[PDB]
DNA sequence: CTAACCCTAACCCTAACCCTAACCCTAACCCTAACCCTAACCCTAACCCTAACCCTAACCCTAACCCTAACCCTAACCCTA
DNA sequence: AGGGTTAGGGTTAGGGTTAGGGTTAGGGTTAGGGTTAGGGTTAGGGTTAGGGTTAGGGTTAGGGTTAGGGTTAGGGTTAGG
């Protein structure tokens, strides 16, 4: 194991480990709040968004987001992969119910 | 004083490690190029419905500002029930 | 000609308020006319699923070395509980994770 | 505030006092507690609701211990709503025998 | 005299095809069968007992197809035409 | 010694054609009543159904299986495949929530 | 003994009238007027228990248009509840005025 | 006395029971009052529906 | 600082009379009321086309400020070609 | 009390009379100029547009309205008709090749 | 009796400046997975036809739904601790 | 104060029953083509890093905004015909 160059697919495992034990947000704040504010201008002008708002906003999506990547990870294996693609995000969402 | 607005420097707001950190954490060991994009645009119909579904409440209350309160109501009544922040 | 005022909940043993039960039940446009028996079975329930749901959050906080119930241990203990992930199915506990669940082929040689 | 404002309503002390029997020498978080008022109150919406339902479907206007121990076992599952129908038995005979 | 292990059989194999292929299955394996056979007793196991359960609160012993809707919309699947 | 006998598909294209321009049901209704029947006597006993109450079950029952065949199928193509896989049905029921 | 049998309510004339308003030549089945029946119960169902929720949230205890105006944009889609939201607003315009 | 009496669905000028509609309200357990045009709503909005899905 | 209204004319201009003072000039006896929209539509997209070539034609040449002369040389592309005005 | 109403079809056709012998503009400046400021924000930023651009820009639209509009009434009066519709629009639209 | 009116108290949302420091972007190297070709098997496509069996056409009748007649207890509204 | 409870008879109705023949399934048969096993090709991002854009507080002020309280009047309610 040296430092100059690891094994590949090794270091991701010691990574997934690590991230699968902290509740700490994963998407920076200051980014998402422009991005709220953004969508909320086709709407309707001159709106203040509370503080709390963007909290669970961004709580939500990013529990969406994991949600969506274990659904397309468990599509993956199936055609004896071990990776994503475009093309399996679709599929795992039309058969949730949501593309429709 | 502030002559600026927000622009659509907002789509790639969603950082690239931020999403591989969030597949890291769901369980995906190699994330394709093409999925970014389209995690991007999904996030951005998720919250542009919310957002929407919050103004609608917002302007039924006679407000002018979206609480944690419209918020939670609006993903229960999509069929997403959050908890901790509210009540 | 009042003697004493007893309180409902010393009188039906319970640790939940029958009244505000009853006051939500009449006030909450379910029906016309509320039970006496309905709210003290609600609470009664409620009381249940609370002092399990604590239960498993205290054995969790307890097998993580720690004295006070977080949101990761209630939902390691939601997850855990078959009967309360599946009661619990749309609900999402905010600052959470998962659990560490890595499957066979993700695993190295 | 205390400005004549307006105070809500919670069920912090009852969710203490059922940690404090379950469980001595141990604690709580407000999270946690936020956590266990929104799922009392969600569990307590949706019985209601559907011994409301129940009522309307048959053609009778009272909401009683039947009602709401039909509505339990419809959403509870199966132990849980054995246990669950158990206390709430045990807790009517209580209060039919003393009041 | 009913085999209560001749009704999982009741559900037989080319009315699986039909229906697989009414869906839209051109191949059909074997294994198929009796996964959904026992996937529609299931199915069918928590809808009965959702009706027992209404028929028992109705003080009644016939269960009816208002009853069966009742319990298919609780469940999340609202049936139209039979009933009202 | 030529009855012209048809190759693996097309008699199944023209099957799935004529099964999906139609109306009528495929299941018996009998048997389907002799099972029910057999389900609630597992719960109370003496029960008495009611002929439309099967006929709304053994309905439900098929738009369910009609549904899970199609989902079925589409993970088949997903998984470059054309024949449906109990695999492919537990994956089915795994991403819809059926699991439990 | 007596008669006096229970009278079951039904929208079968309404959906009868709309048909001939819309095409005055063909005919709507009793599995289809069945079907339409439990369609605008169910509708009438969802608006009801969505107004009744606005109604709870905000405490105020009354359903005014506003609280089916934002039930209909609520629960109907783009289009369709733009639609019905003008043909609401004629509605009580006419209402109000004559 | 009385004069005459107007239907509400000709003063409406909708095809839809507005008098079921308020009495659906009224005892529906949905809240202690119920408005007045608020079953008019309804009813063209359900109106509105049912010709589209007919058409 | 800024303007507090950022609708920035959503296709607004474009009004009734406006339409009804156009419409006059080719003939139009009867203006039907579904036709202001669809004029706008159309409006809308043409100017759109057109700006987007004139954008393409300006960006060419480092340039941030765009002239009648790139407009008019976007538009005979599209196949009008304008006398007077650009020159 | 009279004011003589002239009856609908000769204070049109005065109109189109009036607007037909004359050179002047109909559309207004600066809410084009909002107009076409506002869909050029939507390619780069901080854009600077010139007057004889918008101008040409007004004149070009006129002409291709006043075309359309003439297109129109040309199908109208073959179609035995008198006023415009949306579907004459989009005849004529979708003869002349435009498309949508 | 509750919702449309007005004055107004206080709160909470926004505007703006700093100080770096955890984090983000690219380009530098390389390993192993996604993918095309292909070939071997055995699995289910396609009959199939004689036996399983079901629904067609009715009869009945006795357990069950509930209808409307009598009657009272449970539920609500009041006040005030 | 009237909704729910009780006893009582009517009254629809579903289970039980007959038989049969016309529809269709059960278990064994021939054999096609799809499947997962294999090995060869390619580029796809995995991993490290160091230049450096930008984010979390830390700590201010101002004036929009929700609504607390009070007043009052009119629309939903209740009742009978």
């Amino acid at each position: 194991k040296k430092p100059h160059r690891y094994r590949p697919g090794t270091v991701a495992l010691r990574e997934i480990r690590r991230y699968q034990k902290s509740t700490e947000l994963l998407i920076r704040k200051l980014p998402f709040q422009r991005l709220v504010r953004e969508i909320a201008q086709d709407f309707k002008t001159d709106l203040r968004f509370q503080s709390s708002a963007v909290m669970a906003l961004q709580e939500a999506c990013e529990a969406y987001l994991v949600g969506l990547f274990e659904d397309t990870n468990l599509c993956a294996i199936h055609a004896k992969r071990v990776t994503i693609m475009p093309k399996d995000i679709q599929l795992a969402r039309r058969i949730r119910g949501e593309r429709a | 004083k502030r002559h600026r607005k927000v622009l659509r420097d907002n789509i790639q707001g969603i950082t690239k490690p931020a999403i591989r950190r969030l597949a890291r954490r769901g369980g995906v060991k190699r994330i394709s190029g093409l999925i970014y994009e389209e995690t991007r645009g999904v996030l951005k119909v998720f919250l542009e419905n919310v957002i929407r579904d919050a103004v609608t409440y917002t302007e039924h209350a006679k407000r002018k500002t979206v609480t944690a309160m419209d918020v939670v109501y609006a993903l229960k009544r999509q069929g997403r029930t959050l908890y901790g922040f509210g009540g | 000609a009042r003697a004493k005022a007893k309180t409902r909940s010393s009188r039906a043993g319970l640790q939940f308020p029958v009244g505000r039960v009853h006051r939500l039940l009449r006030k909450g446009n379910y029906s016309e006319r509320v039970g006496a028996g309905a709210p003290v079975y609600l609470a009664a329930v409620l009381e249940y699923l609370t002092a399990e749901i604590l239960e498993l959050a205290g054995n969790a906080a307890r097998d993580n070395k720690k004295t006070r119930i977080i949101p990761r241990h209630l939902q390691l203990a939601i997850r855990n509980d078959e009967e309360l992930n599946k009661l619990l199915g749309r609900v999402t506990i905010a600052q959470g994770g998962v659990l560490p669940n890595i499957q066979a082929v993700l695993l190295p040689k | 505030k205390k400005r004549k404002r307006s105070r809500k309503e919670s069920y912090s002390v009852y969710v203490y006092k059922v940690l404090k029997q379950v469980h001595p020498d141990t604690g709580i978080s407000s999270k946690a507690m936020g956590i266990m008022n929104s799922f009392v109150n969600d569990i307590f919406e949706r019985i209601a609701g559907e011994a409301s339902r129940l009522a309307h479907y048959n053609k009778r206007s009272t909401i009683t211990s039947r009602e709401i121990q039909t509505a339990v076992r419809l959403l509870l599952p199966g132990e849980l709503a054995k246990h669950a129908v158990s206390e709430g038995t045990k807790a009517v005979t209580k209060y039919t025998s003393a009041k």
